[PDB]
RNA sequence: GGAAUACUGCCAGCUGGGACUGAGGACUGCGACGUAAGUCAAGGAUGCUGGCAUAAUGGUUAUAUGCCGCCCGUCUUGAAA
RNA sequence: AAGCUCGUAUCAGUUUUAUGUAAGAAUGAAGAGCUUUUAGUGGGCCAUUUUUGGUAAGCAGAACUGGCGAUGCGGGAUGAACCGAACGUAGAGUUAAGGUGCCGGAAUACACGCUCAAGAACAAAAUAG
RNA sequence: GCCCUGGGCGCUCAAGCGUGUUACCUAUACUCUACCGUCAGGGUUGAUAUGAUGCCCUGACGAGUAGGCAGG
């Protein structure tokens, strides 16, 4: 339905998000993933640092959270095939929200959120912490310039809220009229 | 008018197939806004067309079209099986297809 | 609304009538949204065209109320 | 779903033994055939009578008198486990006997990994007076003006993409 | 006719298939507004005038409102709306299957179209927005569900 | 004589399936074979 | 005649059951004398007998 | 006290939507409609419409796409080897 | 393969009753017998279960019926000892084992509890009643 | 009873475990239809509106090493 979909990785499970993205873009849907560093994995820090060195001690290994997510997505797609290679060309993963994706709406997957999937009172791991612990050196800059992203975007939202205030006032003053009642009668 | 569309958009997923055996004669088509067999029941019998651009000139256009028909529902997520006079090239997996409204029953 | 534990059908209906539950439900925005969704689902094509025309007319004045 | 079936038999009355004991028991099953099979199995296990030496006099479904009244039922459960057999007693709060026995079977299959074959329902007795219930988890739902919340609801979304970032509030 | 068969091709058997009149769906009623799904006038809104003996439907735009003239159309390529005009005032007896035989437009056809339009416009204008509604071409929009839309 | 005159019935698979996940078990224990006195009619109608 | 016989037989069976219930006794239904059999397994690996 | 409803089964009850199939080749027969003439869904598709001779369509081959396919014959042996 | 008779009362890897072979018993084929001769066949692998019996052990020795010999096809990551099912060329339809987060076609189905760690015969002996 | 001690990608109100109720995918498996052949039966002329060595109707069947038979 959407020519390009931007998915906010924060608060989502790596496995569920990877599976849903693989299924979606295997059907030709273009998907973009942002804020991968904020992606979460179930379980406390231990047993999440583990199971990574286990396969590491075997090739080339990538420490960036985006590369980890791609590897998770890569194994869920029939790579080495033209369809698999073509499907993987419709995927983009970045840390934070670099432009121009910062100026566009970002969606989430209800069936992949940690809150809706993980039972309360259970420890969970975050991709950023694991990446830093396994040698990632860009967490500091990622956080620093993500905080700046919220800066002045709060101001943009405030301006939008102010504009919508005037829009609502204009609607209300024109409301209750004959045309307004006619529209409300037809569910609009 | 802004939009000239008179058909429901859909995506071609893959042919009906087993683990190691596939049946190209029967294609699976996903219909936008359809997620249950009951909803897909309305689309049964409707003509489905696939539109793609060609490199060489044709009999009065530059677009070539492959027509098909809906046969039966598939799965539980609203997937529907479609049949065409000429089977799809298997390269359209994930491509966009046009599900027309005729023949109508309303 | 108030209701004794284990109230039978007659008592439940009596309490429902006394508490004006139906009146409260209609006032809630949730019931209004449900009714609006049902009306939109039941909208006819000609009704949809009328809605479009009325929306255009209303916007013609809404856009003039602002900017001045 | 399950149903309650009353089954009787008098071991094929013969000469010198007219009008036998006419064994009676209330079997629980999903159909008449299963009820008859379980009745035969119980008769063989607990009595000196076999299927080939018996006759089902009658079988009629018994529905709960008040399928709307909330009641508490005491069950004297007897079942076979990995070692010998152990009698068990449990209290289940349910509107109807069928639901109570179904929940008991589910609990046995969950907390004991026992199945219908090894589970015998000796007797189910209704309890209505307070202070007669013994299990704490059943007394938990007998306090006056009991009210509890349902935090962290998990309402499902049909569409795979949501722009609302849904909240779990209730 | 008179030539003896120079090669004895076997004759066909007595086929037991008697022709029967088309049983149109109840939704199709005269005076109903129709939406064309294909053809030259695809997407146009049309008025249902009369049923023809060749399983086609005699329809009119009317021609004056949207330019669609009197033409034959198949019921399977048409969606019947719930809005119906009083077509009783339009004389449709003249139109028949042989009328549309294709053997610069014939003058008689233009006269018949004008006569039909004159009668139909009076009823069309009898209700608000009917002229504008018929002048608007129907089209789908994002999020539209034809299996849910109540036509 | 009547039974032998009729050719053995050639029945198709049930329209709604066999229901139970595994057919090769006694009907009294959630299977598909055995004594299904009352349900035999439904099984035949589904297969027919 | 066959339809009448079937209707009378079913009505008589139901009436007898109801009378037995009312009379405080037990009615032993006549044992079924006809059973249909359907093959559920394939030809392969079927034991000889 | 009485309605129902819940559930099982019956309808030689009614009414649609979707997919494949058109096999036989002048009448012999079993049936229905109708007082009769005649008709019929009754031992296998009938009628209409739409495109066509710088045709319509079909065919050969290179690549490509979704899936499958251990290198051929012989002998060892109960087997793969 | 060929000749006679008979389609008849001729049989059965089926069942039950009687004698501790009979049935004017059930079911299916009526397609069987009587003589002459004519290719190939005397390779076996494994579960049981007869048993000879067991102490570092092992199975030495066997043996009773069965799966395969020459056997495709679907599932089991692959497999000869597993499950279904055995084969003319295609269409429609319904299923088996096996599955339904992706690879892979299908419910991130419904309901009850269990477990933070894997979990999806051998190092075994120490949350409800 | 369970948890730690004695196919890959992946998952934890599981996408793990036991049981319970429904929706669906398919094999050469089964129902019907379309066609090739084998078998069995039957129809056939005071001659056939195509070789009685012809033209047909009906039902089932169709795996396979050595070996046997038949048609090209």
């Amino acid at each position: 339905v959407e020519p390009v979909v931007v998915i906010d990785g924060k608060g989502h499970l790596v496995g569920r998000l990877a599976s849903v993205v693989a299924k979606q873009l295997l059907n030709g849907q273009k998907i973009v993933v942002v804020r991968a560093e904020e992606l979460n994995i179930s379980g406390e820090f231990f047993r999440n640092k583990l199971k990574y060195h286990d396969f590491l001690r075997k090739p080339f290994h990538f420490r960036a959270p985006s590369r980890i997510f791609y590897k998770a997505l890569r194994g869920m797609v029939s790579h080495k095939t033209a369809r698999g290679k073509a499907a993987l060309e419709r995927l983009k993963v970045f840390e934070g929200i670099p432009p121009p994706y910062d100026k566009k709406k970002r969606v989430v997957v209800p069936q992949a959120l940690r809150v809706l999937r993980l039972k309360p009172g259970r420890k969970y791991t975050t991709l950023g912490k694991l990446s830093t612990s396994v040698g990632w050196k860009y967490e500091d800059v990622v956080a620093k310039l993500e905080a700046k992203r919220k800066v002045s975007s709060a101001e943009y939202y405030a301006k939008k809220r102010a504009f919508t205030k005037k829009v609502a006032s204009a609607n209300a003053t024109a409301a209750e009229s004959d045309v307004a009642k006619q529209l409300a009668a037809l569910g609009y | 008018a802004e939009s000239h569309r008179l058909y429901v958009k859909g995506k071609h997923l893959s042919y009906q197939r087993s683990k190691r055996v596939n049946n190209p004669n029967v294609s699976l088509i996903k219909i936008e806004g359809v997620a249950t067999p009951q909803d897909a029941q309305f689309y049964l019998g409707k003509r489905i067309a696939y539109v793609y651009r060609a490199s060489k000139e044709v009999r009065g256009s530059k677009i070539r079209v492959m027509w098909g028909k809906v046969t039966r529902t598939h799965g539980n997520s609203g997937v529907v099986r479609a049949t065409f006079r000429n089977n799809l090239p298997a390269k359209t997996f994930g491509a966009s297809v046009r599900i027309f409204l005729y023949p109508s029953n309303i | 609304f108030a209701l004794p534990r284990g109230a039978r059908t007659a008592t439940v209906s009596k309490k429902w009538a006394a508490a004006a539950v139906c009146e409260k439900w209609a006032a809630s925005s949730w019931a209004k949204k449900i009714a609006q969704r049902e009306r939109r689902a039941a909208l006819t094509d000609f009704e949809r065209f009328q809605v479009m025309v009325l929306r255009k007319q209303k916007r013609y004045t809404v856009k003039k109320a602002l900017a001045k | 779903h399950f149903k309650e079936y009353q089954v009787i038999g008098r071991r094929l009355p013969t000469e010198s033994v007219p009008e036998p004991k006419l064994f009676r028991m209330r079997i629980f099953a999903s159909n008449e055939v299963i009820a008859k099979s379980r009745y035969w199995y119980f008769l063989q296990k607990l009595h000196k009578v076999k299927k080939a030496s018996g006759e089902i006099v009658s079988i009629n479904q018994i529905n709960e008198a008040h399928p709307t009244k909330v009641k508490n039922f005491g069950v004297w459960v007897r079942y076979d486990s990995r070692s010998g057999t152990h009698n068990m007693y449990k209290e289940i709060r349910d509107v109807s006997r069928v639901a109570a026995v179904e929940t008991l079977y589910q609990d046995m299959a969950a907390r004991h990994r026992a199945r219908f074959r090894s589970i015998h329902i000796l007797k189910v007795a209704e309890i209505e007076k307070t202070a007669d219930v013994k299990r704490q988890y059943v007394k938990q739902f007998l306090t006056k003006d009991l009210k509890f919340p349902l935090p962290h609801r998990v309402q499902k979304s049909t569409k795979t993409f949501s722009y609302k970032r849904p909240s779990t509030f209730y | 006719p008179k030539w003896y068969p120079s090669e004895d091709v076997a004759a066909l058997k007595k086929t037991r298939k008697a022709a029967r009149p088309q049983k149109l769906r109840a939704s199709l009623v005269p005076g109903t507004v129709l939406i064309l799904l294909a053809g030259r006038f695809r997407g146009k809104r049309v008025v249902y005038l009369k049923h023809l003996e060749d399983n086609t439907l005699l329809i009119s735009g009317p021609f004056k409102v949207n330019g669609v003239p009197l033409r034959r159309v198949n019921a399977r390529y048409v969606i019947a709306t719930s809005t119906k005009v009083s077509v009783e005032g339009v004389n449709v007896e003249k139109f028949n299957v042989e009328y549309f035989a294709k053997e610069e437009i014939k003058a008689e056809r233009v006269e018949d179209q004008k006569v039909v339009d004159k009668a139909l416009i009076a009823e069309i204008k009898k209700t608000p927005l009917l002229k504008q509604y018929l002048s608007a071409s129907f089209s789908l929009k994002n999020g539209d569900k034809p299996h849910m839309l109540k036509f | 004589q009547a039974n032998n005159f009729l050719w053995p019935f050639k029945l198709s698979n049930p329209s709604g399936g066999w229901g139970v996940p595994r057919k090769f078990k006694h009907f009294i224990q959630g299977g598909s074979f055995g004594n299904r006195e009352e349900f035999i009619n439904k099984l035949v109608k589904s297969m027919n | 005649a066959y339809q009448k016989e079937y209707e009378t037989a079913e009505r008589n069976i139901i009436q007898a059951k109801r009378d037995a219930k009312a009379a405080g006794s037990y009615y032993v239904e006549a044992q079924h004398k006809l059973v249909f059999v359907v093959r559920i397994k394939g030809i392969n690996k079927i034991p000889p007998k």
